[PDB]
């Protein structure tokens, strides 16, 4: 369980969930 | 649409139009260059290829200037 | 220069959800002459669709080349009410590898029919 | 029925369609 | 330069999820004393999330200011078996007006509830 | 992730690098002027600033390699 994943944050949450999330990440960063 | 289809407008709705004022002057230099490069004279597929880029910069000014208006 | 071809293609997609159909237009030529085929494929159909001009966006679907265009296909059919056609695309993008394909084709299925 | 509404292909389509929708848009442009 | 300081948040977002913390973090601290604060608030969570850090991800929900970053929140309490907390959560940013954080919050309870 | 969890991410999935080629360069470039003007001297709230510029920069060509290596 040491090998940490990419994003495991979000490891198994689906593609509708993280969509949404990158939504908002993306509308952060764009404010900038 | 109510909120933002794209990510420009969202780069746009921010409080100090510096973005939409630095994009417009960057349209407007490269539209000043096409239209002095057409007045030189240009070959036909080069006249062309400038007016199809004019015409593509003069939209882009014009849709510029109805995402920030007030 | 590039940087102002990608801002010049979001400005025309932008516009052509906005009526600002024959800028999006002019800009979709020069990205054809460009050879931004993909993104100036994008424009027209949005802007056609926008106008609510179905059958001319769809004309584009036949041999489509770029999966990513396919929802704006089933959006016309949608509209003109091609309800079996409709229902065989998204059936198709239903198996897509590209998860926003795949989430399109569900989504609208489920609001739909 | 004369004045046509802003993204109108999309008028009444959820959001969690049009997200995925915008997230193709997003990536065609991004490969500019 | 706010080109480049726009590219270096999202540097540092993308790197938050591939392990490069140290990176991530020395982007952070250099964006507030640039007055993103936002941005860099939202890098710092996503790259301790990502390490497994959910307490002291969740220090920042206290008064949390910028609803974008509650889902985060969401995800931490969710990796730290809090169910109560989660509920509560969701059910809060269930009615949300910004409609990606109300599709997160539905989203998230219907796959995790 | 598997499909791009960034924007950038996806630009920097483009064929040719150039993209990656150019911001590189221009972070290489901002780390240079930041090491240089360390080195004439700075007052010490200048260099703490500086030394924070100059580690986001390092941070970012880090983050980048990662991103773009084969
Ligand atoms: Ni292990
Ligand atoms: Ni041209
Ligand atoms: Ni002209
Ligand atoms: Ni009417
Ligand atoms: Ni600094
Ligand atoms: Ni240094």
């Amino acid at each position: 369980m040491h090998k940490i994943n990419k994003w495991s944050v979000i490891y198994n949450i689906n593609s509708t969930v993280t969509r949404a999330l990158r939504d908002l990440m993306q509308g952060i960063l764009q404010k900038i | 649409g109510s909120h933002m289809m794209t990510a420009l407008e969202t780069r746009l709705s921010v409080a100090d139009g510096t973005h939409a004022a630095a994009l417009r002057q960057r349209l407007q230099a490269a539209l000043a260059e096409c239209r002095r490069e057409l007045a030189r004279g240009a070959c036909p597929e080069r006249f062309q290829f400038l007016q199809q880029q004019a015409r593509a910069l003069e939209g882009g000014l014009g849709i510029l200037s109805q995402l920030t208006e007030d | 220069d590039t940087s102002l071809i990608r801002e010049l293609a979001e400005l025309a997609l932008a516009g052509s959800g906005q009526h600002c159909h024959e800028e999006a237009l002019c800009i979709a030529e020069w990205l054809e002459r460009l050879g931004q085929d993909e993104a100036a494929r994008l424009i027209r159909i949005s802007s056609l669709a926008n106008q609510g001009r179905y059958q001319e966006a769809l004309a584009f679907a036949h041999g489509n080349p770029w999966p990513a265009l396919e929802p704006w296909f089933a959006l016309c059919e949608w509209h003109l009410g091609l309800g079996a056609a409709l229902d065989r695309r998204l059936a198709g993008l239903g198996g897509s590898s590209d998860p926003a394909l795949a989430d399109f084709a569900a989504g609208m299925r489920a609001q739909v029919r």
